[PDB]
RNA sequence: GUGGUAAAGGAUGUGGCGCCGCGAAGACAGCCAGGAGGUUGGCUUAGAAGCAGCCAUCCUUUAAAGAGUGCGUAAUAGCUC
């Protein structure tokens, strides 16, 4: 995705705010800047974004750059961005997280069960030029006790995985109900 | 040509039945003739084997009553393969059985004639269609093929 | 628990760390006034979701109980009050994230969490997932 | 959408003046005085009345829709003129006209009697039906109601005064 | 008559901002025709036949009708979206 980003300076951050102008900061290994987006436009994009799919920032100078979400602050009280940091790529492998989409609903779903995703993502090592949108998962041997570790996995072409590989990627629980209550009601 | 007053839908057996409920309340206290009204309801039910066919009824202005016979339930074409007498309590968890879709096809071709669905290629699916809110799933070869 | 005996109350100060992300379920609950939600309380708007739907997905609670509710017997003036007539509370900041859902539509999780709403002494407020991770 | 901008048909011939704050609609079977809000324009045109509100605020629009409706009723009632029909539905009950007075038999201790009020005509076709008639709509809406309201509906029987057509609603009981 | 001094919570109050869906290939509204077939879904149940509850994922006549929104009845048909 593509998105409007200015350049920052001394400016009121609180004031910048208040014109619904984001904070951000651009930066990698070599660079370090101040800037601003907008907030409207930083919304819809950040949907259909994240972290995940990668993003190009523009700049006045005409300037296209690789950028990547590494955080974004949020302020309290009815959720809101305060700050955004942007990782400006390159062409070495680096660290990111990369979505997941468990396709075909497991046994216990099917027999009255819930799917308890832990992670909606992996964190693995890759090139900016490897971008999986989405790795499959053919869950559906799982039963309400059943669980899928970050060791079966499928596993991109030559893209490695940073975090351990004994990781509760996703599992599956059991669907509490009233007559449980009737056992909590004794005990 | 006809009289009618008041549609009615009853289930009783091709061949063996009773004044009793809820039958009874159908054409008792409606008034009923069963001297000639059974006299030709038990001709159409002479050569056809035993059912729980549901006769669709339309109680005429005359007292009378239509003896259409149609179609068997679509319970009653699932559980015929499998021997039982009714189904799973709870069709998602459970299954009782898992006949395949072979025995669905030729016992659909007497299911056709009183419905109004063309071809026996989407007349099977509507026998084991019903079949999965009944506790019984199936398993087939040619299907989606393609190319 | 087990802990040790009575605790100070201690004035709550702004929804410094009140104050999360939905990192379990779908939809959550979430607070929008500080307060002490009794131990009863939780319980009660757990109980009024599992009975809203029955057999539904999964609740949880990004909440705990903690902090013990002191009370004298309507009398006047001797040591501090034993207590323990609430038992424990829970201190909760405006936006602190509490009670999460998941395995159920859009209509179940809102009206539940919509119901457990009213069982609770702040104004509440119900949210989606946005994308805002971490 | 808007009842207020589309425009009033005028038959012929019925004479239509607008005056500050008011409108005075003649016609074959008598006059009428429609009161406007200073704040609307009447305009008089060929055949033909219309409405135009000052703004497109919410008491302009309720206004302008409003105008429109009473100033066409007004047309309507005295060219057409504007007559409803009552059922009488009971045992006992029965209606019957005596001078332009209307008399009625609705099962009370003594025969009720209702007097025709200014520019309004009882009619008895049968005993059981009472036709009110005249020029004003509300005037006759109204004095149908009232003598509606002497015996209404029963709950549990057909049994009262009933508007033309109105669905009889009824409650079971033992 | 707010102001002239109370909260949870509630509402087609009024004005302002924005996102989403439908619409000149003719919509929403009111108005004329159908609203259905095996079906009376499986199962529980004295009765459960679109209509106490438990459980869920068929097709076809067709320009159109959700194995079904509520009311009605012992179960029906109905009213209609
Ligand atoms: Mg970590
Ligand atoms: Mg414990
Ligand atoms: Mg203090
Ligand atoms: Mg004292
Ligand atoms: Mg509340
Ligand atoms: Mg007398
Ligand atoms: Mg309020």
């Amino acid at each position: 995705y593509r998105l409007k980003a200015y350049y920052r300076e001394g400016e009121k951050p609180s004031a910048l705010r208040r014109a619904g102008k984001l904070p951000g900061v651009m930066y990698n290994r070599h660079l370090n800047r101040k800037v601003y987006v907008d907030l409207v436009e930083f919304d819809k994009v950040f949907r259909q974004a994240s972290i995940h799919h990668v993003i190009v920032l523009e700049l006045p100078d005409g300037q296209s750059l690789p950028t990547l979400v590494r955080q974004v602050n949020l302020d309290k009280r009815r959720r809101r961005p305060e700050h955004v940091d942007f990782f400006v790529l390159s062409d070495e492998p680096v660290e990111m997280y990369v979505p997941l989409r468990f396709v075909g609903t497991p046994a216990g779903v099917r027999a009255g069960g819930v799917l308890q995703e832990i992670h909606r993502d992996i964190l693995v090592k890759v090139s900016p030029r490897n971008i999986p949108e989405f790795i499959e998962v053919d869950v559906s041997g799982l039963e309400i006790g059943d669980s899928l570790h970050a060791s079966d996995l499928k596993l991109p072409p030559g893209v490695e995985l940073a975090v351990s590989p004994e990781e509760t990627i996703a599992a599956v629980v059991p669907p509490e109900d009233v007559e449980k209550l009737a056992e909590e009601a004794a005990a | 040509m006809k009289k009618v007053v008041a549609v009615v839908k009853l289930q009783l057996p091709a061949g063996k039945a009773t004044p009793a409920p809820p039958v009874g309340p159908a054409l008792g206290q409606h008034g009923a003739n069963i001297m000639e009204f059974v006299k030709a309801f038990n001709a159409a039910t002479a050569n056809m084997g035993d059912a729980i066919v549901p006769v669709e009824i339309t109680i005429y202005a005359d007292r009378s009553f239509t003896f259409v016979t149609k179609t068997p339930p679509a319970s009653y074409l699932i559980r015929k393969a499998a021997g039982l007498e009714k189904g799973a309590h709870k069709p998602g968890r459970e299954k009782v059985g898992r006949i395949t879709w072979e025995q669905v096809l030729e016992i659909a071709k007497q299911k056709m004639p009183d419905l109004n669905t063309t071809d026996l290629e989407a007349a099977a699916r509507m026998i084991a269609g019903s079949a999965r809110s009944m506790g019984v799933e199936v398993v087939g070869a040619p299907e989606v093929k393609d190319a | 628990r087990m802990k040790y005996r009575k605790q100070q109350r201690g004035r709550l100060k702004g929804a410094t760390k009140g104050g999360d992300y939905v990192a379990f379920g779908d939809f959550g609950l979430v607070a929008l006034e500080p307060a002490w939600i009794t131990a009863q309380q939780i319980e009660a708007a757990r109980v009024a979701m599992v009975r809203h739907f029955r057999r539904g997905g999964k609740i949880f609670i990004r909440i705990f109980p903690d902090k013990p509710y002191t009370k004298k017997p309507l009398e006047v003036r001797m040591g501090k009050g034993k207590g323990n007539v609430e038992g424990y509370v829970a201190v909760v900041k405006p936006g602190r994230v509490m009670f999460e859902v998941a395995g159920v539509t859009e209509e179940q999780a809102m009206e539940a969490l919509r119901i457990a709403g009213h069982k609770l002494p702040i104004k509440t407020k119900i949210v989606r997932r946005d994308a805002y991770d971490e | 959408s808007r009842i207020g901008r589309l425009p009033i048909p005028v038959p012929k011939g019925v004479s239509v003046e607008v005056a500050p704050g008011r409108v005075k609609v003649k016609g074959p079977k008598g006059e009428l005085e429609v009161p406007v809000s200073p704040e609307m324009r009447v305009v008089v045109e060929e055949g033909v009345v219309r409405v135009e509100r000052p703004s497109d605020e919410r008491r302009h629009k309720s206004l302008h829709g409003l105008t429109r409706t009473l100033i066409a009723n007004a047309v309507k009632g005295v060219s057409e003129g504007y007559s409803k029909e009552l059922l009488i539905k009971g045992i006992g009950y029965r209606a019957r006209l005596v001078g332009r007075a209307l008399e009625l038999t609705v099962g009370f201790s003594h025969p009720v009697v209702v007097e025709p009020p200014e520019g309004i005509t009882f009619e008895v076709p049968e005993p059981t039906r009472v036709r009110v008639s005249g020029i004003d709509k509300q005037k006759v809406g109204q004095v149908a109601a009232n003598i509606r309201a002497i015996r209404k509906p029963s709950a549990y029987h057909e049994k009262g005064i009933y508007y033309a057509g109105e669905p009889v609603r009824l409650k079971p009981g033992k």
